């Protein structure tokens, strides 16, 4: 058996990435428009906000069989958020925290 | 002290470590063999027919629903309907054959084309009503009514299986499900759509698709990155697992094989066709003088020729590997600044353009730096003994460097070299020779101090004292 690899259109929309239940949060926009250089799709919204957790600002993303990957211009993964459940992706922080990606509203 | 060049070599030789006693990503770390045993835990397998020296399995593409599809509930409790049935398209059939072939290439199995219908030991078909995932298959320990079957989801909401192709998810899905029909399980206990399994549910750290196409987890979980591509053929642990069941195929690619650019493998997944090719493969080769040709990429690459080692090729991370028991002899870098690490046998390493770092390792290696300022690294005198010295085939004084900085004698023993015309029983004495006529030269060193050279490097091109780093 194999996992369903969701399409960019299946996940496109407004999402928020925040640290646990803490105030630290960033508003993101996952688009389904292709970005050739990164072998992915456009990541819009407040991506600059992400530099609070990443070494550089990602402007692309792509679905993975069990998650969502935020990418640097060349296509390498800067952050992989694993699917915990429908519309719930997470990654453990370097220290001990957790970043949670959920749809907006 | 150790140069940056030496450190780069040492660091990559220890990259992607696995099998240690400490936990990795909250999981125990397994060796290739441990992973193989784990993947075979259900102990399911096909029995070779009486009179056959090699397991022979036929395959066919269903033309209509079989008994299982018509009444699933009679064979699998959970399933009541699989929706609309559809036969494999021409593209699906062609790709399925390539996946089947990738399995028979590494182990002793002879697949036989049984055409269109339900006569094959293994059968393929499409369904439209998901049962939790993109596809499914049965291990060979199930009743004959289900044995050898693999099913693939196709509907208006999921099209990944419609056009399988080299490097995409549809192609890996074929290889994966076929793996099940042959006897392989997921490396851990989980099933698509059943609960909400995650990498945390894995039994061992290396349960990622950087090591097994049977894995559900991303290669990034273990530090690799294929930029969205998926291995179309069996990976390191898959090869080890399947070979435990039907043995190693010692008839495969016994010629002088080239992988990557200018490949003669006639396998899409082992071949690169442009500077943008995303390569993802694990080399299974049973003999010959072989080469990993990555000359067509411009990115800085890190190539490791040791068995079971992973390499960073064409801009990806840990995307190329060599199966356990395989000996690959040569490597060709690209126009970027590359790190080329040889293995225990005599290797031909060519850096190409860029400032490359070459490390021959044991054996008498033929090293070509190519254009640019190249560095030839030595970490142990045994790597270029007087009895079997390496040969630097295109050395350019003032540009290239012979790096001995990591040698124990220097970093720990504090030995100081004394250039002379002949040894006189003093450790550290070295002889730099060069014949303008033949353009041949050599560096000979007596580390022990017994007046006999115990380290030597042959040269095609002159080297001076300034070209040697200690
Ligand atoms: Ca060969
Ligand atoms: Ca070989
Ligand atoms: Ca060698
Ligand atoms: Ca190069
Ligand atoms: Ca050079
Ligand atoms: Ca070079
Ligand atoms: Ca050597
Ligand atoms: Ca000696
Ligand atoms: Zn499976």
């Amino acid at each position: 058996s194999s996992l369903i690899l969701l399409s960019a259109s299946d996940l496109a929309g407004q999402w928020t990435l925040q640290q646990d239940e803490a105030p630290a949060i960033c508003h993101l926009e996952l688009r389904d428009s292709e970005v050739a250089e990164a072998s992915g799709y456009d990541l819009g919204g407040d991506t600059a906000c992400l530099t609070r957790w990443l070494p550089s600002e990602p402007r692309a993303w792509r679905p993975t069989p069990a998650g969502i990957a935020l990418l640097e211009r060349g296509g390498l993964t800067l952050m992989l958020l694993g699917r915990q459940g429908e519309g719930d992706y997470r990654v453990q922080k370097g220290d001990g925290g957790q970043l949670v990606l959920r749809r907006a509203t | 002290g150790r140069s940056d060049a030496y450190t780069q070599v040492d660091n990559f030789l220890h990259a992607y470590a696995r099998g240690g006693d400490e936990l990795v990503n909250g999981h125990p770390s397994y060796t290739v063999d441990q992973a193989a045993e784990q993947i075979l835990r259900e102990q399911a397998s096909w029995q070779k027919a009486p009179g056959d020296s090699v397991l022979t399995l036929s395959y066919s593409f269903l033309t209509k629903p079989n008994d299982f599809f018509n009444t699933p509930w009679k064979y699998v409790s959970d399933i009541y309907s699989l929706g609309k049935f559809s036969a494999f398209s021409a593209q699906q059939q062609a790709q399925a054959k390539l996946s089947l072939q990738s399995w028979s290439d590494v182990t002793n199995i002879h697949f036989v084309d049984a055409g269109q219908g339900d006569q094959g030991d293994l059968t393929f078909g499409n369904f439209s009503s998901s049962v939790g995932g993109a596809a499914f298959a049965f291990l060979p320990d199930v009743p004959d009514a289900l044995k050898g079957q693999s099913w693939y989801l196709i509907n208006s909401s999921y099209s990944a299986n419609v056009n399988p192709a080299n490097g995409n998810y549809g192609r890996q899905t074929l290889t994966h499900e076929i793996g099940h029909t042959l006897g392989l399980s997921h490396p851990g206990d989980y099933n698509a759509g059943e609960g909400d399994p995650t990498y945390a549910d894995a039994t061992y750290a290396e349960d990622t698709r950087a090591y097994s196409v049977m894995s559900y987890w991303e290669e990034q979980n273990t530090g690799q990155d294929f930029k969205g591509a998926y291995s179309s053929a069996p990976l390191l642990d898959d090869i080890a697992a399947i070979q435990k069941l039907y043995g190693a195929n010692l008839t495969t690619r016994t010629g002088d094989t080239v992988y990557g650019f200018n490949s003669n493998t006639e396998r899409d997944f082992y071949s690169a066709t442009s500077s943008s090719s995303k390569l993802v493969f694990s080399v299974w080769d049973a003999g010959g003088n072989d080469t990993l040709d990555f000359s067509g990429f411009s990115q800085n690459q890190k190539i490791n020729l040791n068995e079971k080692a992973l390499s960073d090729v064409g801009g990806l991370k840990g995307n190329v590997s060599i199966a356990a028991g395989v000996t690959v002899e040569n490597a060709i870098g690209g126009s970027g600044s590359d790190l080329l690490i040889g293995n225990d046998v005599a290797n031909v390493l060519k850096g190409g353009a860029g400032n490359d770092i070459l490390y021959g390792g044991l054996g008498a290696d033929q090293l070509w730096g190519g254009a640019g300022a190249d560095t030839f690294v030595y970490g142990d005198i045994a790597e270029s003994s007087a009895a079997a010295p390496d040969t630097l085939r295109d050395f350019v004084s003032g540009q290239d460097k012979i790096d001995l900085s990591g040698l124990d004698a220097f970093v720990n023993g504090g030995l100081v070299l004394q250039y002379v015309d002949a040894f006189a029983g003093k450790a550290g004495q070295a002889i730099l020779s060069y014949d303008a006529a033949s353009k041949a030269g050599s560096l000979a060193i007596d580390f022990s101090g017994d007046a006999h050279a115990d380290f030597a490097i042959n040269l095609i091109g002159q080297a001076t004292q300034a070209d040697i780093v200690v």
